[PDB]
């Protein structure tokens, strides 16, 4: 289909959350089960 | 017009991603060398080679993750897969270290790869293969550090392992084991990296800072044009500046430019001079004097005497984890240590 | 005009040899102190009791020490953060058995030194320059802050400042990965960032334009002959340097404009370096590198190692090691 | 611990602090929507 | 410009869309399923939790012979009964 | 001899200094 | 206008594929206990 | 082993559903 | 555990949410 | 849309806020809303404490840095700093909370709705930079405010409880300050001391009295100012020794913070009048001393005579003398001899340490407290585990004072720099080149060679 349909703004804040959201897993995963220390 | 030039043509297309002859090299070894790392530091152990845990499959962080070298008993194996100790066995292969050896030869010729790009491009080009020239420091480091040292020392064991943390140990055994803060060799790479460093910073800041007025503008980046003949900054201002500010300024841009090539590649080849010393434990440990003195007089002392005890250390606590093939046990009560601590 | 006045045109004078400026007028005689001082200590002051306990560490040339092994040595931890001016002790031979020479050059050039850095806006406001070389020499000066006035007093003592030599300053980077494991601080990764890519980015700018340079010379002389100072011209053809390095990774990672381009080169190592002196400012008041000591466990509870316990390992051997008779009490709490 | 009557907003309470950053990461959104001009 | 499509284009399309909404998840599921099957362990030979060491033992299983290094490795891990 | 080497050494690059910086030869626009 | 199946297509994905699936994996990886 | 099949089924139901999606683009191409 | 990531759902959103609102009715972004 | 591209401002979309300069609206907007954030955080980050808050484990083991702040004031505590009442603090960050929507209104409407500027709308509100009297009239404004704030302080301590104060007799209590300390030769007697070793400057103020009477001075001297301020326009020579424009006077606050800044973190670093250890965990040199202590009593307990005791060196193993004599904890601690705690001052003589008290008078709430400093020592890991960088991981614990120093240390590097940015671009742009050189009026190119 054509291009420029969907913003660039948008796509650039959902990829964005999207990074944010898997790094904060891989953070909360610091905490939780293997390599918590606990 | 035959097979051969048809093919010349196909490889030097002017693409996104430039490939010619040299990217059938660079490109499977360079992947092949970056995939290694993520698949080891990902799924990859280290517990038969080091008794260590090494990939997020078990633990690891992005900082401790690593592909960690082979057992020292292993020697310097190529560890072929298809060799005699792994005969095939991808996962065996993976539990002795094969992925080492994999990544660092992928990863030597995936550097040849790379620099014969940059002769490459520079030929297609028009221009003078400097970049190239420059690459060889790279080169020469990677060499020194991850082939001719390992094959110095009694096996690949003794390698850096591919690891943040890992590399930061391989520093720390350098310091403990060969005192290589004192190589003269180390320090000259230092002032290239430090000079280099330096170099960046203060011409980056001074182009910046003797920008003449091109444009109305605040923000000051769109009045250049790629295509000006005119230059954007004044060498002249810059000079004056330099000159009463340090006593010696650049008056000469080819010079500049040389100098900043020429300052942090040379360091680097000296550091890898020093490297391929230590392959053999050729190393700048001590200064005899001070040693004759120091045993004979028990008051004195110098910071270098003291840097010894830091590394007799060194030595002792992490040798018998850092090095499990020895089955090094040193009792408690033969551990140095000053007091209380 | 005026004496006064007259004064004031000649030290501000943009026809000077070398700019004085009214920050060197505070410049110059601290650099001079603190050189003078310097030079004379390393050559020839005797031991100095660095760590309070009546064992004094030889420093200077004529009493045992080469070039590497030398030392300007920090003053007394019976001094702690104390002022021990020249005029504070009985005599000039207990002022040196305690490290005053140390307290006195330190002073005087980190003084100096911000001096310098803002005569470097002095100047380029005469020259009708833009105004942020400063900003740039703020890096390498806010790391000899961080070492010779930060650290110590975070620590409580200047006897824990870097010393004044070669062999002294790996002293201190050991004690300092000992105690704060400082090679897993992100912010000295950043400063490593910094200065090897500070490194990279100097050769690779380097030759580029050097790959460019456009043919003005034979092949019996030198290049660099083919540009003179203060032509207009550029001295290169960065159209072709960017079609190179744009071709060798890809087109739009390449810089096609040379302000963004030196902006870039100023800007990497410069906040990379900041970064190093942060994190020796704030390792300072011992918020440490990670530690991930234990960290991995298996199912029973066994401590399985990673690369970090060997650091750790390292680590230990640095602080059990470090000052051998200064610790009476298990926990070395600065 | 809260009041126990606001026990419920407990994890609410748990996010607001953070929201302060949000700012900073919505001026990048609102720039990006007009093309950084 | 060398020939290719704009990625400002491609992305911001919406049949990207439509065919990476599946591709992309798809691929992330596998890689998911990878691990929590336990095929990665298996694949790579890496240790379980419970399998770095035998219920009394304490001694790492370190390689120590360059040729027979496979057979030590398979008798380290029927040491694990 | 040591510390004579070494301070002679250095008292010959501070001469250096002084010469590269007030004998240099001048830049000159062209 | 524009070809789908190029060199840069065939580079992009060689890296991008394998990158989804390992994030996918370790994910996974941040919920397995000991 | 059942795990290969269970694991590598999303890569080449994508694989398929992307091959069905630009057929006729890459048939028109090729 | 949940209505902690709904929140920051339902704040994380609000954001764009007024970007996206006004670009739709062309405000004065 | 005004001002709103490179095109028309001359600045780039990452230099944005540069636009704001004089739009006078708007940039209120701007400043109000930026109060909003900070308002917003300090309710906000006060109701997550609260909500993460176990009254009966120290504050510093829970990573705490505002309820503390509330505590010092004498809210919500008792004898020796325990948590007898947390409403107050729930009231502290409610109410900043729901003011920061009121503030967030304000900004959001001045700077997307109000009036763009406020000179055509308003002669009172608007302004010009270069104006020196109105610059020094709503100079005069916030003085008044800020002296009425330090009133607010003195007032809090004097009128309305009084403050936590660490050195009460008896053990650490709430007490109402009525006598604060007036005579101006001990108050700014503080301001002319030495920041080095045993002076520390303001940083050594050790006493309630001192403080309060301190904002005294400060409230009257700003408010003073500020009437001062609003009634005057700068003098001569002022006028010949300043830039005069919004970039120039961000760059002199710039400095101001930073300044601040560091002194801020010197204060937390080193002073536990107000910052109360038993709220904020010991300082560096309260935790090494306290190991000293702990050691001293455990030998001699065991049957050590610690003041004849010669450790390794030659120097006491438990006690010697500081450069001037008087008698300190021996060991590297050493270096920490200007200590002074309400735990460790009742075994202080004239000449220091005494050894007789240490002989009989060692109390056991002394014993726990030395113990319990020396296992809070201001030492931990960037993921916040306790002890030193050796220490296995068990302990989740970094001191506030370690967190609170390096992030204003921090800070007050990044503003110096600011300062030093701001100050060079305005001192360029004032006198005219900051968008670079003029080629045909080179200035270099007009001066005599250098050689
Ligand atoms: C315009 C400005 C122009 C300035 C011109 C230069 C003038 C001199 C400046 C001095 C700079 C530093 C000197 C040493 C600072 C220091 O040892 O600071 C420590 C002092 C505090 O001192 C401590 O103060 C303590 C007070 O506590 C006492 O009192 C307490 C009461 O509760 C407790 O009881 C405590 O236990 C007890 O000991 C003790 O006296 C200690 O012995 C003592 O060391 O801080 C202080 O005075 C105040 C904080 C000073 C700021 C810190 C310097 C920051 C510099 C960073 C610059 C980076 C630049 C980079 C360039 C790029
Ligand atoms: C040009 C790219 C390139 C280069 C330079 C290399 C180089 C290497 N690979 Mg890599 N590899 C590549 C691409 C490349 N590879 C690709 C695309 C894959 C995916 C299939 C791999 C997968 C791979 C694996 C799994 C392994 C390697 C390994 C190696 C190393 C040993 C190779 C060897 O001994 O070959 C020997 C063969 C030659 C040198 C070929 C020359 C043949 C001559 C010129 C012609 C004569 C042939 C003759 C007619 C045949 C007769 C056969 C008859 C006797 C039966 C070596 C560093 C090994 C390794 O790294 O161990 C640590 C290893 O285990 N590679
Ligand atoms: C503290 C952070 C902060 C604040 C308070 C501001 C404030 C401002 N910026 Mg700046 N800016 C910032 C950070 C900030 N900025 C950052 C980090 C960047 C780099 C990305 C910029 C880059 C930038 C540029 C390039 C420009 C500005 C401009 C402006 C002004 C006009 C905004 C506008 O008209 O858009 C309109 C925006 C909208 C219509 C979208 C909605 C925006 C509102 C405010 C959101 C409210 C959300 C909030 C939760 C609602 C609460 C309601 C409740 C209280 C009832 C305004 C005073 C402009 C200017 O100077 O004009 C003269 C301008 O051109 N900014
Ligand atoms: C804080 C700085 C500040 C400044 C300098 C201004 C200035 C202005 N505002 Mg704005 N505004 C602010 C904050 C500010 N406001 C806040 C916090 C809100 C949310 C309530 C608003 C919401 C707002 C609206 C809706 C409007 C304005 C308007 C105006 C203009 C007319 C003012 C007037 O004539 O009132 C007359 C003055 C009074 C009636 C006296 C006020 C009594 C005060 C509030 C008592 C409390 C004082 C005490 C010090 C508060 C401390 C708070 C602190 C602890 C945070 C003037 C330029 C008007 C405008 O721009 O029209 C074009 C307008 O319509 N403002
Ligand atoms: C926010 C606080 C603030 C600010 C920004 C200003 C700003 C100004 N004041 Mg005002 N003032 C203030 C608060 C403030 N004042 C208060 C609270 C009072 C009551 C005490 C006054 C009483 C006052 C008077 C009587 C005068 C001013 C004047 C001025 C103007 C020139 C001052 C100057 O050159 O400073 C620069 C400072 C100097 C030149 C001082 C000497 C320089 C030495 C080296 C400073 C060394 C300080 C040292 C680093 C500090 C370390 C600690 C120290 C205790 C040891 C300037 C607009 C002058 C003016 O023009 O009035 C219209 C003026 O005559 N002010
Ligand atoms: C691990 C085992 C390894 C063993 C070796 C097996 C692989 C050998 C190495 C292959 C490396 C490159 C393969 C992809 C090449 C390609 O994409 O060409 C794209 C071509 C032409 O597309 C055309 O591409 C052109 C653009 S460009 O050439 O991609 O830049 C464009 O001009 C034209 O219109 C367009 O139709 O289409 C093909 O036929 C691909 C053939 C299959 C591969
Ligand atoms: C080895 C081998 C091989 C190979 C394989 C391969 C080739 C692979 C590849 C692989 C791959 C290719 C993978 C990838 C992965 C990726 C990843 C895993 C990523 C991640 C990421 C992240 C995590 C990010 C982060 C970040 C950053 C970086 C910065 C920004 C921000 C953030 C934080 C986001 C073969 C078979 C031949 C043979 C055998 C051996
Ligand atoms: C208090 C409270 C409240 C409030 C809230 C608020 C105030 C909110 C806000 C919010 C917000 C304010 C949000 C925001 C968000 C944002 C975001 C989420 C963003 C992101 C971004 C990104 C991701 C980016 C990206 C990018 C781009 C765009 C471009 C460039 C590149 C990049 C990639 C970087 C409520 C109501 C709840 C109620 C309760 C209480
Ligand atoms: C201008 C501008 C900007 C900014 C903005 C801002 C900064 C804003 C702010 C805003 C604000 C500052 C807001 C605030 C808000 C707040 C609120 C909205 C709150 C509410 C609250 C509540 C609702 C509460 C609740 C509660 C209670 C009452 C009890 C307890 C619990 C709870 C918490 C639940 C930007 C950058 C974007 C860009 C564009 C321009
Ligand atoms: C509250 C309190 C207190 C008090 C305080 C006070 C009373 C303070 C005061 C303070 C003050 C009273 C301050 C002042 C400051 C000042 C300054 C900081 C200055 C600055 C200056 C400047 C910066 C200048 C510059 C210049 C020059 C030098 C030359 C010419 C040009 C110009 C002008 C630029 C006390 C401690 C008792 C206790 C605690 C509490
Ligand atoms: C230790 C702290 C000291 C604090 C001192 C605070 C003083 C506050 C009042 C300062 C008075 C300033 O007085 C200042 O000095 C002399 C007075 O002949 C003047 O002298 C100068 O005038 C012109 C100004 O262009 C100069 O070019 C010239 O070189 C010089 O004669 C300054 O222009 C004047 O502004
Ligand atoms: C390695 C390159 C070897 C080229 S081989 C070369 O190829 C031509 C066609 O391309 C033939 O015409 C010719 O006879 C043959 O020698
Ligand atoms: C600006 C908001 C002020 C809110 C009201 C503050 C009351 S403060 C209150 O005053 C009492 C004495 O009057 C003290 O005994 C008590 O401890 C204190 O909390
Ligand atoms: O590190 Mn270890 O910790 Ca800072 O003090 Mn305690 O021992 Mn000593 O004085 Mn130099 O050194
Ligand atoms: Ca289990
Ligand atoms: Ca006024
Ligand atoms: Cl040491
Ligand atoms: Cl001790
Ligand atoms: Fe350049
Ligand atoms: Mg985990």
């Amino acid at each position: 289909s054509e291009g420029g349909r969907i913003p660039l703004w948008i796509v650039a804040t959902v990829a964005g959350m999207g990074v944010i959201v898997i790094v904060g897993l891989f953070f909360y995963g610091a905490y939780a089960g293997l390599g918590s220390s606990l | 017009r035959g097979w051969f030039d048809i093919l010349d043509d196909w490889l030097k297309r002017d693409r996104f991603v430039f490939v010619g002859w040299s990217g059938i090299l660079l490109f499977p070894c360079a992947y092949l060398a970056l995939g290694g790392w993520l698949t080891g530091t990902t799924f990859v152990t280290s517990w038969y080679t080091h008794g260590l845990a090494s990939s997020y499959l078990e633990g690891c962080n992005f900082l401790t993750v690593a592909v960690s070298t082979p057992a020292n008993s292993m020697g310097h194996s190529l560890l072929l897969l298809w060799g005699p100790e792994a005969q095939g066995d991808f996962t065996r292969w993976c539990q002795l270290g094969g992925l080492w050896t994999f990544i660092a030869l992928h990863g030597a010729f995936g550097l040849i790869g790379f620099m014969l790009r940059q002769f490459e491009i520079a030929r297609l080009v028009g221009v003078r293969p400097y970049n190239a020239i420059a690459f060889s420091a790279p080169i020469a480091v990677f060499v020194s550090v991850f082939l001719i040292y390992p094959l110095g020392q009694s096996s690949w064991f003794f390698a850096p392992s591919f690891g943040v943390a890992a590399i930061f140990r391989f520093l720390l055994f350098f310091q403990g084991f060969h005192n290589w803060t004192l190589n003269p060799f180390h320090m000259m790479g230092v002032a290239g990296v430090l000079g280099g460093a330096l170099l960046c910073a203060i011409h980056g800041a001074t182009v910046e800072n003797t920008l003449f007025q091109d444009g109305e503008g605040a923000s000051t980046f769109r009045a250049f044009n790629p295509t000006q003949a005119e230059e954007t900054y004044s060498m002249v201002t810059a000079n004056r500046f330099w000159s009463q500010i340090f006593g010696i300024a650049f008056s000469n841009k080819r010079w500049l430019h040389f100098f900043m090539l020429f300052v942090p590649v040379t360091g680097l080849w000296m550091s890898a001079i020093g490297v391929v010393g230590l392959a053999l434990n050729l190393r700048s440990y001590d200064f005899i004097s001070q040693e004759i003195r120091a045993a004979e007089d028990p008051e004195f002392e110098t910071f270098y005497t003291k840097n010894l005890l830091l590394n007799e250390g060194i030595r002792a606590w992490m040798a018998p984890q850092d090095q499990p093939h020895e089955n090094f046990v040193f009792p408690e009560e033969v551990l140095p240590r000053g007091n209380a601590l | 005009a005026n004496l006064w006045e007259r004064f004031c045109n000649w030290v501000t004078s943009t026809d000077n040899r070398l700019y004085v400026g009214w920050f060197g007028v505070i410049m110059i005689p601290t650099l001079l102190a603190a050189t003078i001082c310097f030079v004379i200590a390393f050559i020839a002051a005797p031991p100095v009791d660095i760590d309070g306990i009546r064992e004094p560490v030889s420093g200077s040339l004529l009493y045992g020490n080469n070039i590497i092994t030398g030392a300007v040595v920090p003053s007394s931890n019976a001094i702690g953060l104390h002022f021990y001016p020249i005029w504070e002790a009985a005599s000039l031979d207990e002022w040196l058995y305690n490290g005053g020479p140390y307290q006195l050059i330190i002073f005087h050039f980190l003084l100096g030194a911000s001096c310098y850095m803002g005569r470097q806006w002095e100047l380029s406001y005469r020259l009708g320059m833009r105004p942020w070389i400063c900003v740039a020499y703020s890096a390498p000066l806010a790391s000899a802050f961080a070492v010779f006035l930060i650290y110590p007093i975070g620590q409580g003592s200047f006897s824990d400042g870097m010393p004044l030599g070669i062999s002294g300053t790996f002293n201190f980077m050991i004690v300092f990965q000992a105690e704060h494991n400082i090679l897993m601080h992100p912010f000295h990764q950043l400063g490593v960032a910094g200065v090897f890519g500070g490194a990279l980015f100097c050769a690779m700018h380097g030759s580029l334009v050097t790959s460019s340079l456009i043919r003005e010379t034979t092949e019996t002389e030198s290049a660099n002959y083919g540009y003179k100072f203060g032509q207009e011209e550029e001295t290169y053809n960065i159209v072709a340097a960017h079609g190179y390095f744009g071709r060798l990774i890809f087109q739009y990672a390449s810089f096609n404009n040379s302000r963004s381009l030196h902006f870039f080169l100023a800007a990497w190592p410069v906040v990379g370096v900041w970064f190093a002196a942060l994190g020796i400012s704030t390792m300072a008041f011992n918020l440490n590198g990670f530690n991930f000591n234990h960290s991995v466990i298996d199912a029973k509870g066994n401590v399985i190692n990673t690369w970090a316990d060997i650091i750790n390992r390292a680590n230990l051997g640095m602080e059990v090691m470090h000052e051998r008779n200064a610790h009476n009490f298990p926990l070395d709490l600065a | 611990k809260l009041p126990e009557a606001y026990a419920i907003f407990d994890p609410l309470v748990d996010v607001l602090p953070v929201i302060p950053v949000l700012f900073l990461a919505l001026a990048f959104v609102w720039q990006a929507a007009v093309g950084f001009r | 410009t060398t020939g290719e499509r704009p990625f400002s284009d491609i992305i911001t399309s919406v049949r990207y869309w439509v065919i990476h909404s599946i591709t992309i998840p798809a691929l992330f599921i596998a890689g998911w399923l990878f691990v929590s099957t336990g095929l990665a362990y298996d694949v790579f030979g890496t240790p379980r939790p419970d399998s770095y060491y035998a219920q009394e033992q304490r001694s790492i299983p370190l390689v120590t012979d360059r040729f027979e290094a496979k057979q030590q490795v398979e008798t380290f891990l029927e040491q694990l009964k | 001899m040591e510390t004579i080497t070494y301070v002679f050494i250095f008292a010959c690059i501070i001469a250096l200094f002084f010469f590269a910086i007030f004998f240099r030869e001048p830049p000159r626009i062209t | 206008s524009y070809p789908i199946f190029t060199v840069r297509w065939v580079a992009v994905h060689t890296l991008a594929v394998p990158t989804i699936f390992f994030l996918g994996a370790i994910a996974a990886m941040q919920f397995i206990q000991r | 082993d059942w795990r290969v099949l269970v694991v590598l089924l999303p890569v080449l139901l994508a694989a398929g559903w992307a091959v069905r999606n630009i057929l006729p683009y890459a048939v028109k191409q090729v | 555990v949940i209505a902690q990531l709904t929140m920051i759902a339902m704040i994380g959103i609000a954001g764009p949410m007024i970007i996206f609102l006004l670009a739709v009715r062309r405000g004065n972004l | 849309a005004t001002n709103r591209d490179q095109e028309s401002s001359g600045f780039a979309w990452w230099a944005g806020n540069a636009r704001l300069i004089n739009l006078s609206g708007k940039l209120l907007g701007a400043h109000v809303a930026h109060a909003g954030l900070i308002v917003f955080w300090a309710g906000a980050m006060t109701l997550f404490e609260l909500a993460h808050f176990i009254p009966e484990k120290p504050m510093y083991e829970q990573g705490l840095i505002l309820i503390p702040h509330i505590a010092t004031l004498g809210w919500g505590v008792g004898p020796g700093g325990e948590v007898v009442d947390t409403f107050p603090f729930f009231v502290v960050g409610v109410v900043h909370l729901i003011s920061s929507a009121v503030l967030g209104f304000g900004g959001v409407y001045h700077a997307i709705r109000g009036p763009e500027t406020l000179e055509e709308y308003s002669s009172f509100f608007g302004y010009d930079w270069k104006d020196k009297n109105k610059m020094t009239t709503i100079l005069g404004f916030h003085l008044i405010v800020l002296g009425i704030g330090a009133l607010l302080l003195v007032a809090k301590a004097m009128f309305f409880g009084g403050l936590y104060d660490t050195w009460a007799p008896g053990g650490g209590d709430v007490r109402v300050i009525t006598n604060p300390t007036l005579d101006p030769r001990v108050i700014f007697g503080y301001l002319l001391k030495s920041p080095f070793g045993g002076e520390g400057w303001i940083v050594s103020v050790n006493n309630l009295e001192d403080v309060v009477g301190g904002h005294i001075w400060i409230g009257l001297i700003c408010i003073a100012g500020g009437i001062w301020h609003i009634l005057t326009t700068p003098f001569g020579w002022a006028r010949r020794a300043f830039i005069w424009s919004g970039e120039a006077y961000l760059s002199y606050s710039l400095g101001a913070l930073s300044m601040m800044g560091f002194i801020a973190t010197c204060f937390v670093w080193f002073n536990n009048t107000v910052y109360p250890s038993e709220f904020y965990g010991p300082t560096g040199p309260e935790a090494s001393q306290a190991q000293a202590m702990t050691f001293l009593i455990r030998d001699q307990k065991l049957g050590a005579n610690v003041g004849s005791a010669q450790g390794p060196t030659g120097l006491g193993k438990y006690l010697m003398r500081s450069p001037t004599g008087e008698i300190i904890f021996g060991g590297e601690t050493m270096r920490f001899w200007d200590f002074r705690g309400p735990w460790l001052e009742p075994l202080r003589g004239p000449n220091g340490l005494d050894l007789n008290k240490i002989k009989n008078d060692i109390q056991p709430w002394q014993e726990r407290r030395a113990a319990e400093y020396m296992t809070h020592a201001p030492l931990g890991s960037l993921n916040s585990v306790g002890g030193v960088a050796t220490e296995i991981n068990s302990v989740n614990f970094v001191s506030p004072r370690s967190w609170l120093a390096t992030s204003h240390f921090v800070l007050a590097f990044f503003f110096l720099v600011g300062h030093l940015w701001h100050a060079g671009r305005a001192r360029a742009a004032a006198a005219g080149f900051e968008k670079g050189i003029d080629r045909e009026s080179e200035p270099v190119l007009s001066m005599p060679s250098l050689d």
